[PDB]
């Protein structure tokens, strides 16, 4: 297929929670899609396996992908530099949208978030690049570990992750 | 919030016209600027007509301080959580890229980020630069 599918197996303090898979819209945002797909397979020799969802805000989103510092201040893309906002064609239309976290325009690295609500006000500020396929219930479970400021109550980790097909 | 008054301004105008850039301008500025928002601080400064060279010296200090502020305050990762206000940048504190209710929120958030007091300190350092050149 043109759009790849990635899976994350989530664990909570080491205990298996379940699997979430995503469709990556390579047909609309190929550079952003390929970054997350390669970080998910580990093929560049670094990536998401073992990293954690460091910031989870109930009724808003789950954020992860800082596999270098584990707290939001790190992350790195496969391109050897942060990379531009590819486009803002796709919108934040409800739960399960997969979008890039950033520190302002054209600062994409490896951090991402999974929407657990409609967050339309993010349109034009975060590049949407995928959506949850299977496992939204697992995302909903993960939300229960967050707090209003995003601190998690248990270690929510990507125990394994890769490409399906 | 009430935007500064023509009355306070008239006073700062009379101060700068008489005392030029003698040391006395500084304590005066501080008194007339009590509790000002960044917008109010810029309205006071904009009221100064002439003294273009000195006004550019102030601007250079404000730009330098604002960039220092950015350097020492890295932006948090977005997206911002609901309800929460983003952290001010240098240009927000100086009033170029922020609104008035943002200034108010910061000044009235918990605890405050007192963007008016901060900007006022930068202005003061710029007024010190001017006073040392002219007097």
């Amino acid at each position: 297929m043109v759009n790849p599918t990635v899976f994350f197996d989530i664990a909570v303090d080491g205990e298996p929670l379940g699997r979430v898979s995503f469709e990556l819209f390579a047909d609309k945002v190929p550079k952003t899609a390929e970054n997350f797909r390669a970080l998910s397979t580990g093929e560049k020799g670094f990536g998401y396996k073992g990293s954690c969802f460091h910031r989870i805000i109930p009724g808003f989103m789950c954020q992860g992908g800082d596999f270098t510092r584990h707290n939001g201040t790190g992350g790195k893309s496969i391109y050897g530099e942060k990379f531009e906002d590819e486009n803002f064609i796709l919108k934040h239309t409800g739960p399960g949208i997969l979008s890039m976290a950033n520190a302002g325009p054209n600062t994409n690295g490896s951090q991402f978030f999974i929407c657990t609500a409609k967050t339309e006000w993010l349109d034009g500020k975060h590049v949407v690049f995928g959506k949850v396929k299977e496992g939204m219930n697992i995302v909903e479970a993960m939300e229960r570990f967050g707090s209003r400021n995003g601190k998690t109550s248990k270690k929510i980790t990507i125990a394994d992750c890769g490409q399906l097909e | 919030h009430q935007a500064i008054s023509p009355r306070t301004l008239n006073a700062w105008v009379k101060v700068v016209e008489e005392k030029a850039f003698s040391p006395e301008v500084i304590p005066m500025f501080s008194a007339l600027s009590e509790g000002a928002t960044p917008q109010d601080l810029n309205t006071m400064l904009n009221t100064v007509g002439g003294h273009q060279a000195a006004m550019q010296m102030l601007k250079e200090t404000i730009n330098e301080e604002a960039a220092e502020w950015d350097r020492l305050h890295p932006v948090a990762m977005a997206p911002i959580a609901p309800g929460q206000m983003r952290e001010p940048r240098g240009s927000d504190i100086a009033g170029t890229t922020s609104t008035l209710q943002e200034q108010i929120g910061w000044m009235t958030h918990n605890p405050p980020i007192p963007v008016g007091e901060i900007y006022k300190r930068w202005i003061i350092l710029g007024l010190n630069k001017i006073v040392r050149m002219y007097s």
